[PDB]
């Protein structure tokens, strides 16, 4: 029992995605997320490319309900913005518009990796701006929970040229130590540390901790294998940690006596008295109570020292990145 | 706990704080069919029923306060008669429970929670048994969601009031009644016209008549639009005056005919 009238009427004025914009055969990204596009408008009065998400599933999901609460709220420059949604009726299929980003952290590395067989001004660029996004997030209570080099987008060509946006769509690379041992909730502590291991892998363009229930062996013998495995003095409350008896079960500390972050980065060419590596160990400490904020992080004189940070990560220079293939 | 700190820049206080006259203008369309009166007795009905159901489904207090500001905001610019009042009511809880993160709440357990609710506290008003079915509740979760354009994150007046009452030290003594008229001002539009805080402190201010504590020096150190608590005030005192008037069970199948019935297709 609905008014007919009512309904006509708003059927009239729906604004369909399929009528707005032109996204066939553009997909740029699949996942658990949904199927990703990149769009532009039919009726031509904008040329910029936008980022145009089709959710998983039907209807209002769970997963679907938050992305469109939080994101509805949240606004600023380091973070991924939603420019409109679509409910599609019909199929009841949801669509979610934001700016396109062409470039991300993972291409973006994998590209220098390549190259072998990154400049630093880019580098504490890129951190910044993700400390930046990050601190906004955590500021309003919202934590990320999965920050990675694929997450990290970084805008093309454009009136925001170069600008950072963190975004969110099986590696255990970039999760904190806590985590491994059975830690029941997120912090934000749980992002810092992701956010220390990405800017090991900016500078080297290795991920510092490689590898491949929540307890996960191989994943913490190789951050011990960077680290080095951590005194009672260290992280006191490890012992309160779910999973500590096995961890003293299956790991013995002799056996990374030779190892420390000061010694994995003098392997790939860091030096451990430059103001870059003091923040890097700030933001990697093993204890979560005593990685600094990323508001501390911000506010370190590493971002003072010459080359400053800009809003153009690339510094107006050319791009040397390619853009995306479709799927 | 998300966005806490974030009102000022927030949809709710940027969107859906309306003006009155706004207000008023939009609500002329039910009034040819329906008093003055007889408008807000429907109010503080649908306010009821959905109290009722998230009682049922054992919800917190919160998650039924942003059911009740859903359904406001529906019927602040749309009629009566565009979706039917006892189809949205479960649908605002059903919307409002995925947002607050306590669960998807199951399609027999909303469906039979609407069925229970209506038979046994509701028999009085609705005769017949609840005739809808789950896909008209997801159907009308997309309109829902349409018209409070992807607005789902509301600001509610308890947790200001937690603040308030902290501050004063007066927790034991004042806490419970002002929670208590906290929850009566969601018979009122003051939930549309007004940020949470204002009403937070009309209510503490009320407790505070009522239980005879002095605390205008706490209050004449605030920094805020003092006459603006005033209105809010006015409003609470003449809610009580209403409810005292209004025989709900007497009168609301009476004015449940008086709505404007939905035209179906020709
Ligand atoms: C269920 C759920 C999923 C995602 C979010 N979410 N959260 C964020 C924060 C606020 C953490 C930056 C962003 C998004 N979604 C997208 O960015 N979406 C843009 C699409 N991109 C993401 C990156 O990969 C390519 C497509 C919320 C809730």
């Amino acid at each position: 029992k609905m008014d007919y009238d009512f309904k006509v009427k708003l059927s009239s004025e729906r604004e369909r995605v399929e009528d707005l914009f032109e996204y066939e055969g553009c997909k740029v990204g699949r996942g658990t997320y949904g199927h990703v596009y990149k769009a532009k408008r039919k009726d031509g009065k904008d040329d910029k490319d936008y980022a145009l998400k089709q959710i998983e599933g039907t209807g209002i999901s769970m997963s679907a309900c938050r992305e469109i609460a939080l994101l509805r709220e949240l606004k600023h420059p380091n973070v991924i913005s939603l420019q409109k949604v679509f409910l599609s009726h019909a199929d009841r299929k949801v669509w979610l518009l934001f700016d396109y980003a062409e470039h991300d952290l993972w291409h973006i590395i994998k590209f220098h990796r390549a190259s072998k067989a990154l400049p630093r001004g880019m580098v504490k660029s890129l951190l910044y701006q993700i400390l930046d996004g990050i601190h906004y997030l955590h500021a309003n209570w919202v934590l990320h929970r999965d920050l990675k080099p694929a997450n990290i987008l970084v805008m093309g060509e454009g009136p925001e040229r170069g600008r950072v946006k963190i975004a969110d769509m099986v590696t255990f690379w970039y999760r904190a130590p806590e985590l491994l041992l059975g830690a029941r909730h997120y912090t934000k502590a749980i992002d810092i540390w992701a956010i220390g291991c990405i800017f090991a892998e900016l500078l080297t363009s290795e991920p510092i901790f490689h590898c491949r229930n929540p307890y996960h062996h191989d994943q913490l013998d190789r951050i011990f294998n960077v680290m080095g495995f951590p005194a009672d003095k260290d992280w006191e409350d490890i012992k309160k940690m779910p999973e500590h008896s096995t961890l003293m079960k299956d790991f013995r500390r002799n056996t990374y006596t030779n190892c420390s972050l000061i010694k994995y980065m003098e392997k790939h060419k860091v030096k451990p008295d430059s103001k870059a590596f003091h923040l890097l160990q700030k933001l990697l400490t093993m204890d979560p109570i005593k990685r600094i904020t990323s508001e501390q992080a911000m506010q370190d004189p590493y971002f003072l020292e010459d080359p400053l940070p800009t809003s153009d990560v690339f510094a107006g220079c050319q791009i040397p990145y390619p853009k995306r293939e479709f799927l | 706990k998300a966005m806490a700190g974030n009102f000022w820049q927030s949809s709710h206080y940027l969107q859906w704080i309306l003006d009155k006259q706004d207000l008023l203008k939009e609500r002329q369309k039910d009034l040819k069919f329906l008093s003055e009166e007889e408008y807000w007795k429907l109010q503080i009905f649908f306010t009821n029923v959905i109290q009722a159901l998230g009682e049922h489904l054992k919800l917190r207090q919160q998650v039924i306060a942003t059911a009740t500001v859903y359904f406001k905001r529906f019927y602040a610019r749309y009629s009566l008669k565009s979706i039917d009042p006892v189809l949205m009511a479960p649908t605002c809880v059903f919307l409002a429970s995925k947002v607050e993160e306590f669960g998807v709440v199951s399609n027999t357990r909303l469906i039979a929670a609407a069925t229970s609710v209506l038979k046994t506290r509701f028999s009085y008003a609705f005769p017949k048994e609840f005739p809808y079915r789950m896909n008209h509740i997801l159907e009308c979760e997309f309109y829902l969601l349409e018209l409070m354009d992807c607005c789902l994150i509301v600001y509610h007046p308890y947790r200001p009031l937690l603040q308030y009452v902290q501050d004063m030290g007066q927790e034991d003594m004042l806490l419970p009644l002002a929670w208590r008229i906290v929850n009566d001002t969601y018979r009122t539009d003051l939930c549309l016209l007004y940020p949470p805080f204002m009403i937070a402190l009309a209510c503490l201010h009320v407790a505070c008549v009522v239980q005879q504590k002095d605390a205008r020096q706490w209050f004449a150190e605030l920094s805020v639009d003092m006459e603006k608590i005033l209105e809010i005030i006015r409003v609470i005192l003449k809610l009580y005056e209403q409810w005292k008037n209004f025989d709900e069970r007497k009168e609301m199948a009476t004015i449940l005919s008086k709505m404007p019935k939905p035209k179906p297709p020709p």
